[PDB]
């Protein structure tokens, strides 16, 4: 998962 | 606005790096005034209290240090006395006075006025019946109430709280009852962890102890009978310790707030002040560190960077101590500027495999990234990977425009990869675009956005700015610089909003630029609202100082587009007239  | 090296520099100058630090130890709860005054009120009032704060703050050490300085009246001797052969009661006498009542009874209202019911019931019918388990059981005694009893029981099981019945083969008697934490804390302080009460299933029994004085030694299912243990008046102050989240289980029980009235909450950060740097130094020396001025300064600045605030420092003493212990090994016992910097570097190295794999994949072309040149409808946004230690990475984004019926399509959101806040950012951008460009009625474009090599969930709004500038670029056919990564949330009015993890984001673009060979023109456009959060690592600060990397801070999406497209919105031959001309082109294609 990535986070902006 | 361009952010100069001087505007970005945040670190404390070091004078006489290797000079030994000599400072006295700060008091317990330094910089934690809220929690200290709560605990003072709980101590003054006899109230039960809870100490709440994130993990690794040192909450337990601060509390035991503060309680060690208190003074109470010497605790009564505490005992079980039998009222019968199947019944016991907990009794307090004035201190040292049960050893006399033990000898007296071992003379197989004498002057023990409180110990009456034990003696009354100690009468007769051995002589009256020849009838063949009877002497008092001292649980505790002590010499002074300075320091008071302080009992920290981390493992909140029924036997550890309430005591145990041993069985000498079966029977039992007063003299086989072992005390628990509750008994040992009488006239003083019982400290428990909120999580252990929940995990051990002992919260309901604990409430019954505090509300009803029911303190039942633990028995076993076999034993053919037990003792009745009478309730007793509890004389103790309970302090629970835990995280906000550890408490939330307990807080939905109305009894929790009734029993635990005093909240003692730790701040996760302190002010970054000379007084808190000095206190940290005296604290590290009292822990046994050999500290130099340079080692103190670097630890102090790493605490500011940990907080992601130029003006605050991380309050987690336990985390600062653990980094200091690794530094001390790299410094051969001495805590220096170098040992701290190198302990920080070795932490990143020990967690770098994921980034080494990522950077190799980019270098091999397996991940397609551009860090130079220009392209229409394309931008490097920035993300952080959601696993500690949260490395930042560029995330290539494309926007494509076609003639259609006012649709802004998030391909990642439609495919199920985008979260609710990521979705909200796309909706917000749609609201900005529709309301900004009304000359043709509804927008004559369908715009599709994709995070090109994204295989995983994306959440958060911080790619909104990259998405909007990509979209404007696709509408106007505006070549955008690929050497500048873009991070920022946008509101419906086109203002740029603060984002999280801004240091990791910036550093992750620098890391990719450096792995591909710095061009001299690379950088990041970020929110002006994040200026107070920028505590960038030495290597990025030196690249900006060298003119090899560039930070731009903006307030509006249009200010970002102007930097990326290398022109002003107006002074027209500006971008606004090119955006309008693209919309007119799309509108003509869309009608006949």
């Amino acid at each position: 998962a990535v986070y902006a | 606005m361009r952010l100069s090296y001087e505007a970005l520099e945040w670190r404390t100058p070091i004078e006489n790096s290797t000079e030994p630090v000599s400072l006295p130890p700060p008091p317990p709860f330094f910089g934690q005034e809220r929690a200290r005054e709560a605990l003072e009120l709980a101590i003054r009032g006899g109230f039960h209290a809870y100490l709440v704060g994130p993990p690794s703050l040192g909450k337990h050490e601060a509390l035991l240090a503060y309680l060690s300085t208190q003074s109470v009246e010497t605790p009564p001797d505490l005992l079980y006395v039998p009222l019968s052969e199947r019944k016991v009661a907990v009794l307090t006498l004035p201190s040292g006075q049960e050893i006399h009542l033990a000898e007296a009874v071992e003379g197989l209202f004498q002057r023990f006025p409180q110990a009456r019911a034990y003696l009354e019931a100690l009468r007769a019918r051995y002589a009256e019946t020849g009838e063949p388990q009877w002497r008092p059981n001292l649980l505790t005694s002590s010499s002074s109430g300075t320091p008071p009893p302080i009992v920290y029981e981390p493992y909140a099981t029924a036997p550890r709280l309430f005591g145990r019945l041993d069985y000498l083969v079966w029977s039992t008697n007063v003299s086989l009852i072992r005390p628990g934490a509750v008994h040992r804390a009488q006239g003083g302080y019982l400290i428990l962890d909120a999580l252990s009460l929940k995990r051990e299933g002992t919260w309901e029994a604990f409430k019954r102890a505090l509300r009803n004085g029911q303190v039942e030694p633990v028995t076993e299912p076999q034993a053919p009978a037990g003792l009745e243990v009478e309730p007793f008046p509890i004389q103790m102050q309970v302090i629970l310790v835990g995280t906000p989240e550890a408490f939330e289980g307990l807080e939905e029980d109305p009894a929790f707030s009734e029993l635990f009235r005093i909240r003692a909450e730790f701040s996760p950060t302190l002010p970054a002040s000379p007084e808190n740097c000095t206190a940290l130094g005296g604290w590290l020396l009292a822990q046994g560190f050999q500290l130099t001025q340079g080692g103190l300064t670097r630890l102090y600045d790493e605490a500011r960077r940990m907080a992601e605030q130029r003006d605050r420092m991380d309050a987690r003493l336990v985390e600062i101590r653990a980094l200091a212990e690794e530094a001390a090994v790299l410094g051969g016992g001495l805590l220096t500027a170098e040992s701290v910097e190198q302990a920080i570097a070795a932490r990143e190295h020990r967690s770098f495999l994921s980034e080494e794999e990522f950077l190799r994949a980019v270098q091999e072309g397996v991940i397609r990234l551009r860090t130079t040149g220009r392209a229409v409808g394309e931008v490097n946004s920035l993300v952080v990977v959601e696993a500690a230690p949260y490395w930042g990475r560029p995330a290539r984004l494309t926007a494509r425009a076609a003639p259609g019926r006012d649709h802004l399509i998030s391909i990642d959101r439609e495919a199920g990869l985008g979260g609710q806040i990521f979705h909200k950012a796309v909706l917000t951008l749609a609201g900005y675009l529709r309301s900004r460009y009304i000359e043709h009625g509804s927008l004559p474009v369908t715009i599709s956005l994709a995070f090109e090599q994204n295989y995983v969930s994306i959440e958060g709004d911080a790619a909104g700015l990259a998405e909007l500038v990509a979209a404007l670029s696709a509408i106007g056919n505006l070549p955008l610089r690929q050497d500048l990564a873009v991070t920022g949330a946008v509101d419906q009015t086109g203002k740029v909003l603060a984002v999280g993890a801004i240091n990791a984001k910036v550093e992750g673009f620098f890391r990719v630029c450096k792995a591909l060979g710095l061009s001299g023109t690379q950088g990041v456009i970020l929110p002006e609202a994040n200026l107070a959060n920028l505590t960038l690592r030495a290597e990025v600060l030196e690249a900006v100082r060298a003119g090899q990397f560039h930070i731009y801070a903006v307030e509006t999406a249009e200010q970002a587009l102007e930097i990326l497209a290398g022109a002003r919105m107006e002074g027209f031959r500006g971008l606004q007239e090119k955006i309008r001309a693209g919309l007119e082109a799309f509108a003509r294609l869309e009608e006949g």
